[PDB]
């Protein structure tokens, strides 16, 4: 179930069987790659590349069209970010809870959730340092964490 | 947190045959559980089963015949030597006339009677009678 | 119900389950064509859309994201494809 | 029960349920064995013979003997054929 | 009947005396130009299904199989016109690599070119214009398994009679028998 909550939610996406591109998408792998090359330079990240070309371009999945992942064609010529996208948002969310917790010392609910957010960083930080995405001397320091977020 | 899929598969078959059902649904498939089911289909305890091939892990629908008593599993995959095999028989078989401890050898998933036709002790995988 | 033929279900029983839990899983989404009133541009907007989709030339609002399935803004011409 | 000599060394052979294939015991007094008199084709009357079906008491207590005895009438040419 | 449309990796050349010539000859189909000039085939087999119902098959180089997809129905109609009584399919030469074991520096066998992913990929270009909407691999109470493939019925109207010659060519190329069904829409 849900990791740091007592939830057992069954709500996640359900890909179809037929992997092939439908007969109406007259839009090649060349054009969807260069569209992604454009609007990733407009401050976007691969979790929100595929949502807008699902909603405004009909591309159900890029991996069925280009045969490649969105973060993978971004890394294919270097313009992927340094931190991973799911590591970035947990570090950003930890900064906001910790800034909240300074002015509100008597908010013990936010003090409890802050050690649960900080644990999910380090459980996911230890993953990327074994998959050689992160340097082995990378450490989550809360004092310098406000510079990892922009 | 499905640590064993052979344990979950064989539990679901065991709950439905005592319920009276003619078909089960085994939701994750593996090649360890289709070679488990094609040891008891050949001896005659289950019938025609289909593998429902999908692009993630497939499902299996098995036609229960009724001749199955219990199809349990030994969940630590203990290792059994052929000197050690006969005392695994009288611990978890109801008799010596019928029932099989099915165990994975280097030459394939076999019986215990088939395994001593060869000379190929292995890891005990489950039982059925 | 000892003998539900649970490998060949009726499509009535297949429709009214979850998008998981099916004999073979499949989504409830689709893609839909939308004629905005006043242009040639059929847009190929997704059904359970999440962004505010805009039109190219006649750049009024096309659809609105809501809870499950996107509230289209204008009563506009519309067809479900493939 | 077919020893190595090849002989019946057994007091009797018990019936088994035509629904769930399990043995009717010696004192399972809810187990029915009932007859269905089939009719000849052209005149539609009782011709003399029948068919027997045994339903064990454990599957009769669970409440689906009617699902059962229709389904083994379904396989045996009496029901509707739709 | 020429060394243009049929190259090989190797030497031999038997039973292409008109077969490579058959697509050298034809004139004014749609995409006449980008087919007759640069694309090419690899080999051909003449195998038997049913009784006296042969089926010549085309072995295809993999990178321009994708370039055969958009001309395939308008090359089957000409090649079955010329080779009458005969069915036409397009299969890639996909080159199985063997599973390593205990028994020089081989970098690892890509799973795109392993036997399971090849013997599935041989399906959806064999049944090209009608794709695959399901698969119901079933074992026949005797250890022998049987693949039930559900085709689409969005493109039923070119495949009605080819199901016995599809099953025959897929049994010779792979080794396992199938049958096809046309299920209702979902």
């Amino acid at each position: 179930g849900r990791m740091h909550a007592p939830g057992k939610g069954l709500s996640q996406s359900a890909l179809p069987y037929r992997r092939s591109v439908p007969t109406w998408l007259k839009l090649t792998s060349d054009d969807v790659k260069e569209q992604i090359y454009k609007l990733a330079k407009k401050g976007l990240t691969p979790s929100q590349i595929g949502v807008i070309l699902r909603d405004s371009h009909g591309v159900a999945q890029v991996r069925f069209v280009t045969g490649n992942k969105i973060l993978r064609i971004l890394k294919s010529k270097g313009l992927a970010p340094d931190l991973p996208e799911d590591l970035y948002h947990l570090i950003k969310k930890a900064v906001a809870v910790r800034k909240h917790l300074e002015r509100n010392r008597k908010d013990k609910d936010a003090k409890f959730r802050l050690i649960l957010i900080e644990s999910r960083i380090h459980r996911l930080a230890r993953y990327y340092k074994t998959k050689r995405v992160l340097p082995p001397n990378w450490k989550y320091e809360s004092s310098t964490a406000s510079a990892l977020v922009a | 947190v499905r640590m064993n899929v052979l344990a979950d598969a064989l539990k679901s078959i065991n709950n439905a045959e005592k319920r009276g059902k003619r078909q089960v649904l085994i939701r994750p498939c593996s090649k360890v559980i289709v070679r488990f089911l094609t040891v008891m289909m050949k001896h005659g305890y289950i019938g025609e089963f289909e593998i429902i091939d999908d692009h993630r892990a497939g499902k299996i629908v098995v036609n229960l015949t009724g001749r199955l008593n219990k199809c349990g599993v030994i969940s630590p995959r203990f290792d059994v030597q052929l000197k050690d095999l006969e005392k695994w028989q009288n611990n978890l078989l109801p008799s010596r006339q019928f029932g099989f401890i099915v165990l994975t050898t280097s030459a394939g998933i076999m019986d215990h009677e088939e395994a001593r036709r060869k000379h190929t002790g292995g890891k005990i995988l489950g039982f059925f009678f | 119900p000892l003998a539900k033929d649970l490998l060949h279900p009726s499509p009535e029983e297949e429709k009214r389950k979850h998008k998981k839990k099916r004999l073979v899983q499949s989504p409830n989404s689709y893609f839909m064509d939308v004629k905005c009133p006043g242009c040639y541009k059929i847009t190929t907007v997704f059904s359970h859309a999440q962004t505010v989709v805009l039109c190219v030339g006649c750049s009024t609002v096309l659809c609105q994201p809501t809870g499950g399935k996107a509230r289209l803004t204008e009563g506009c011409s519309f067809r479900r494809k493939q | 029960m077919q020893n190595d000599a090849g002989e019946f060394v057994d007091l009797y052979v018990p019936r088994k349920c035509s629904a769930s294939n399990r043995i009717i015991g010696a004192k399972d007094h809810a187990s029915i064995q009932m007859n269905v008199a089939e009719v000849d084709k052209v005149t539609g009357r009782f011709n003399g013979q029948f068919k027997t079906y045994a339903i064990c008491g454990a599957i009769r207590r669970m409440g689906e003997s009617d699902d059962s005895i229709l389904r083994l009438a379904k396989a045996d040419g009496i029901v509707s054929k739709n | 009947s020429a060394k243009i449309v049929k190259p090989n990796g190797e030497k031999p050349d038997e039973f292409e005396s008109g077969i490579s010539q058959a697509l050298l000859e034809l004139e004014m189909n749609s995409d006449l130009k980008a087919q007759l000039r640069e694309l090419n085939i690899t080999a051909a087999k003449e195998i038997e299904v049913g009784g006296g119902r042969k089926a010549i098959i085309i072995f295809v180089p993999v990178p321009q199989l994708k370039s055969f997809q958009k001309i395939q129905v308008r090359l089957v109609r000409e090649l079955e016109k010329k080779f009458s009584g005969k069915h036409v399919v397009f299969i890639a030469q996909r080159r199985i690599l063997p599973k390593p074991t205990r028994k020089k520096n081989k970098q690892k066998r890509p799973r795109s070119r392993t036997l399971t992913a090849v013997h599935d990929a041989i399906l959806e270009d064999l049944v090209f214009p009608s794709e695959i909407v399901g698969k119901r691999i079933r074992v026949k109470l005797d250890g022998s398994r049987l693949i039930k493939v559900h085709l689409d019925k969005a493109q039923q109207n070119n495949v009605e009679h080819k199901v016995e010659t599809f099953s025959g060519v897929y049994k010779k190329l792979t080794g396992k028998d199938v049958n096809f069904e046309f299920p209702e829409f979902q």
